[PDB]
This record gives structure tokens, C-alpha cells and sequence, in this order.
RNA sequence: GAACUUGAGUGCAGAAGAGGAGAGUGGAAUUCCACGUGUAGCGGUGAAAUGCGUAGAGAUGUGGAGGAACACCAGUGGCGAAGGCGACUCUCUGGUCUGUAACUGACGCUGAGGAGCGAAAGCGUGGGGAGCGAACAGGAUUAGAUACCCUGGUAGUCCACGCCGUAAACGAUGAGUGCUAAGUGUUAGGGGGUUUCCGCCCCUUAGUGCUGCAGCUAACGCAUUAAGCACUCCGCCUGGGGAGUACGGUCGCAAGACUGAAACUCAAAGGAAUUGACGGGGGCCCGCACAAGCGGUGGAGCAUGUGGUUUAAUUCGAAGCAACGCG
């Protein structure tokens, strides 16, 4: 596929951007895997991060 | 390998039935069909006589008592020993009533198997009988493991 | 009452059903152990078929209709189970998929061949 | 002694990282606790049994306690000298890589002895204990079963500091440097050729995979991440056993570690590969081999042959299938 963060140009990622976040996000709540969103390894890194920081701060869910 | 399969003749000159000559090649006794057919004849003569019906008629309907729908195989997976129940395909179904018919007929015991096969034939009519203990019997160890299928 | 959810578990031994209240209140259950099947047939899915069949009559009994059923835990019976509510009498609507995930948790039993 | 900037290092600029240490916090799940639902099982196995359970369990709902590991990301991905390091956040802190040109101007490499780190188990002291789990107990299995299996469960696993100082501590491959075809993924960078971009291509680093030429090798294989071609330095080997033993010494609370023989004994031990045979390894297939049946043998009587034993001789030969109504 075609990473995101490439296309749009935008970097770190910044966790208030729970819209994006959530697409990232697989629906039970799970992050998915860089084979599905066709991301950067240093993309899913700060995306990672951002969306382990968003889930201690309830912006994600843990576990659906 | 491969299935392989076999024949049998069309008529009997009394009772002209394919099953009736095949029950004359089972019980047959050291490959003599002529006291067979006799033991078959003098005991239908006797469903016959004994009840006022064609004894056509009461042989299918002590076949349709003894005909098994589940056979019960073996599957013996590490200690287990399980008997495993099958859906008997119908050649096997006639050919199951006909040894269960010939085997407790001859096993029953009277003054000759004459009266033997009549009287199993019209004990599997109404069909509380002595082979039908097997065809219950079947049916109890198909409903029993009736968990694998 | 009406309604209440079903709660399956079938492991490797048992496929145990409970037939409980929204607000989790066991109207009747029904294992597989109970139906009395006490060997490895506990683990057939002919159990699970038959479980789900005692608990979906006792649920009519005590009169709710429409189940939200819960699958939980590993095993092998979970489809026949979810079937035989449907062809009971009774509609499973929701199918929860719930087996009790740990993320890291405690460390599991030792392998068994060792 | 004077000069130089390539090696080395400082400066500036970014980049990435589970690099470390201290504190704080989270969400599953597991156990336990209290209460409601409710009834007869649960658990477990190849099969069961011990356990748990009507004194109300397992299931299920809510709440609480407490400990430990951090699903998905997650990847021949990253970092570290190695051990090793995966939740999150901050505090302090180590190293690396990239672009140079500002500086230094050989400041470098290696390193016995020394000093340190050093998985896991173990030891001391104080805490901690949820799961697991040596030991130990019960149940099974079995000829036996101090085992595998099952049910329980102590130390330990965890933390603070101190000791041990060992691993198949592995890349079974010392460190440094230079040279010696390619193809190809990938990690963090840089620059270029159109486009402001997306992005394609080209080019270059440093790390990390695979296939591969020359070359090497006993072969397997290695091959620019060398096991090639060289130079420097260190460590180590000289048949197998005895034996990493004994003695001595050092270190250690201990367990032990390190150093380390000899008498005696053998003509082998060994590596890699080849042909087979075998496997309670995988695949395919076949045969009255199995199943599906039918009839028997094993029981009785006799016929017959053979072992023993009686014998003057009980002639000799056959001896699992493949001897025994055989010569």
C-alpha cells in the first residue's frame, strides 16, 4: 500500500488527534499491523507510542 | 483395489422373488441348495398355512423389523476402544436381515428348521423376536456412541 | 421475563452453558456433564448440541426469548451449541466472541511432554 | 627537530534506538475475599482417579485486596562490549550513526597481569508472594515408575543491598585496519534528475538478511557482515581416557570457581561426506495381510509326524516364518 504520513507530509503525530488515531486503530482496539496500513517503520513507531499514550488517557479503548 | 460386486438369480418357481433365492444361498449348508429350497418351500407353506396370509407379504415385513439403519463400527484412537455408528447402505440392510433371520432362527430350537424359520419369520412379523433382540440391540449401541458420528 | 444473555464456555473437557440475566442472574444451567456424559464426550460437540438443548427448554420454562450469547473459552462445541439455540425455540441476535484474552499476565503451566 | 591531513579525536548540525539507573501510573487476565442468581456437578485425562462440591461449588454479575508479566505494535526491526534490553510517563545519564568543514595534527591499534560488567541457578540480610513451581504428598500408568501424565504444593521466581562469577556465555567464528565481481530485501541518514508535492530513478554512507564470481576448505560450506588475500597484537591447541581429577595455592559464608598434573591405560578417539539398513519419522502403493464374511484348528476320539522319557536298539536326516501326514 501507500503510507499516510508520506502522503500528507505530517509529522509527530500529536495524541489529540484521536480521529486519526482511531482510524489506525483496528475495531476491536488494537493496533493494526504495518502490512494493513501500509505505514513506514518510523511511522508505526510514533504511532504506536501516540496510541499507548492516548489509551492511559481514555482518548483510545483498550480492550472492545 | 477397488469395489468389486457380485449377482444373484431372478425367480423362485413358487414366490418369484430375488431375495427369497438369496436367502436360499444363505443357510445353505455344505452347497446344498435342494435342502434349502426344501426347508424354504415346506416353511413358507407353513406361514401360509399357520396364517391365513401369502407369506410374501409377512417375509417383507419381518425383513422391514430387521433391516438395521445403524451399524456400529470400531475406532480404537490410543486406549479408547470406541465403537463408532454408521449409516448401513440398504444391501447391507437386507443382507444383516438375513443372517439375523437364518442365525436365530437356527439358533431358536424345534422339531425342525422348518418351523424355525416360520416361527422367526412370524415372530419378526409382529416384530417383538429373537433377531430383533440384535436389531435393537444395534440401534441401542448406534444411539449410545451416537457422539462421533 | 423476556430477555437475558447465554453464556457458553466450552473448554477441552467441558462445554458448559448458563442461560443468565442481563444484569447477570443464571436463569437455569446445563453442562454438558449434567445431560451425562462423563468421559471424553463432554468435549464433543453432540454434548455441546445437547447442553444448549436442556438449558434453551429451561430458559422457555422460566419464559425469555431473546438470548445474547457469549462464546468463552477454547474448546470445540461452540457452534453446534449456538445452533441448537436457534432450532430450541429461542434467537441468538448477538454472538460475543469472548474468550478471557490475558495481555501478559501470570506465566501458563509447564508444556506436557517435558 | 620541522611540516602534512587521510587514521584518531574535538566543534557545529540533525536522526534513530526495548542503551542504562530512580520514581510514579495504567489495562487485560490469574488467584483470593464478600454478596446476589441457582442447582449438581466442576476439574482433569490416552482412560480414569485423587482433588474441589449441597457446609452450595464450577458457570455468572458487582465490589475489594494483592502480586508478577507487559497482548496487538512485533519485524533475519533497533540498541548494547557481552550478559542482555519490550506498557506508559518524567528525572538523571551512556553510546552510536549521518553531513561536513571549523580546529588538533599521529594524539593510533592491541593488550599478559590488574580493575570492572557478567544469563540462570545458588548464598546472606530484610521485605514480598498472584500465577508457576524444584523438593515433598496423594492419584494414575507400569513388571517396577523415587519418571513422563493428573491433583496439590515448599524454597525459589519478585524487590533492596551484598556475595557467586558460572552457561551449547554460540556466529561453536578475538580485536583493529586495508584490499577482493555481482544480484537482492530491509533499518537509520545524506545528495542529485523533473515535479511546490505525492512519489520514481540515480548516487553514497553505517548497520542488518539471503543467493551468489574469484579465492579458500577435508568436506559441509564461507564468500565485501569471509571461512579470501595480507599486516599488527592478544588468547589458545598439540591423540583418547584417567580428568578438569588429585595435591598445593588464591578467591568464596557456603556451593564452588580459577590454576592444574601424574602413575596407569588404548591404538584408536574424532570431523565431514557416501552406500546401505533401521525408525514407536514423513509420503505413495500393493498382497486373504487387515477389515467384510464363510468354514475350521485349539476341546473329545482315532490316524500321523515331532519333542522328552523308556529303552538292547527305540537307525539317521529336518528344527521360527522357511522342521513337525517332511526325506
Amino acid at each position: 500500500k501507500v503510507c499516510y504520513f508520506t502522503s500528507n507530509g505530517i509529522t509527530h503525530i500529536d495524541y489529540k488527534d484521536v480521529d486519526l488515531l482511531k482510524k489506525f486503530v483496528s475495531e476491536r482496539g488494537k493496533i493494526l499491523p504495518r502490512r494493513v496500513t501500509g505505514t513506514n517503520a518510523k511511522y508505526q513507531r510514533k504511532l504506536t507510542a501516540a496510541i499507548k499514550r492516548a489509551r492511559q488517557m481514555a482518548l483510545l479503548p483498550y480492550v472492545s | 483395489k477397488g469395489p468389486v460386486a457380485k449377482r444373484d438369480v431372478l425367480p423362485d418357481p413358487i414366490y418369484n422373488s430375488k431375495l427369497v433365492s438369496r436367502l436360499i444361498n444363505k443357510m445353505m449348508i455344505d452347497g446344498k441348495k435342494g435342502k434349502s429350497q426344501t426347508i424354504l418351500y415346506k416353511s413358507f407353506d407353513i406361514i401360509k398355512e399357520r396364517t391365513g396370509n401369502d407369506a410374501m407379504e409377512v417375509f417383507e415385513q419381518a425383513l422391514k423389523n430387521i433391516m438395521p439403519v445403524l451399524e456400529v463400527k470400531a475406532r480404537r484412537v490410543g486406549g479408547a476402544n470406541y465403537q463408532v455408528p454408521v449409516e448401513v447402505r440398504p444391501e447391507r440392510r437386507t443382507t444383516l436381515g438375513l443372517r439375523w433371520l437364518v442365525n436365530y432362527a437356527r439358533l431358536r430350537g424345534e422339531k425342525t428348521m422348518e418351523e424355525r424359520l416360520a416361527n422367526e419369520i412370524l415372530d419378526a412379523a409382529n416384530n417383538t423376536g429373537a433377531a430383533v433382540k440384535k436389531r435393537e440391540d444395534t440401534h441401542k449401541m448406534a444411539e449410545a456412541n451416537k457422539a462421533f458420528a | 421475563i423476556e430477555s437475558g444473555i447465554a453464556h457458553i464456555r466450552s473448554t477441552f473437557n467441558n462445554t458448559i452453558v448458563t442461560i443468565t440475566d442481563t444484569h447477570g442472574n443464571a436463569i437455569s444451567w446445563s453442562s454438558a456433564g449434567a445431560l451425562g456424559f462423563r468421559g471424553s464426550r463432554k468435549s464433543t460437540p453432540f454434548a455441546a448440541q445437547m447442553a444448549a438443548e436442556t438449558a434453551a427448554k429451561g430458559s422457555i420454562e422460566h419464559g425469555l426469548k431473546t438470548l445474547e450469547v457469549t462464546v468463552k473459552g477454547p474448546g470445540s462445541g461452540r457452534e453446534a451449541a449456538i445452533r441448537a439455540l436457534q432450532a430450541a425455540g429461542l434467537e441468538v441476535t448477538a454472538i460475543r466472541d469472548v474468550t478471557p484474552v490475558p495481555h501478559n499476565g501470570c506465566r501458563p503451566p509447564k508444556r506436557r511432554r517435558v
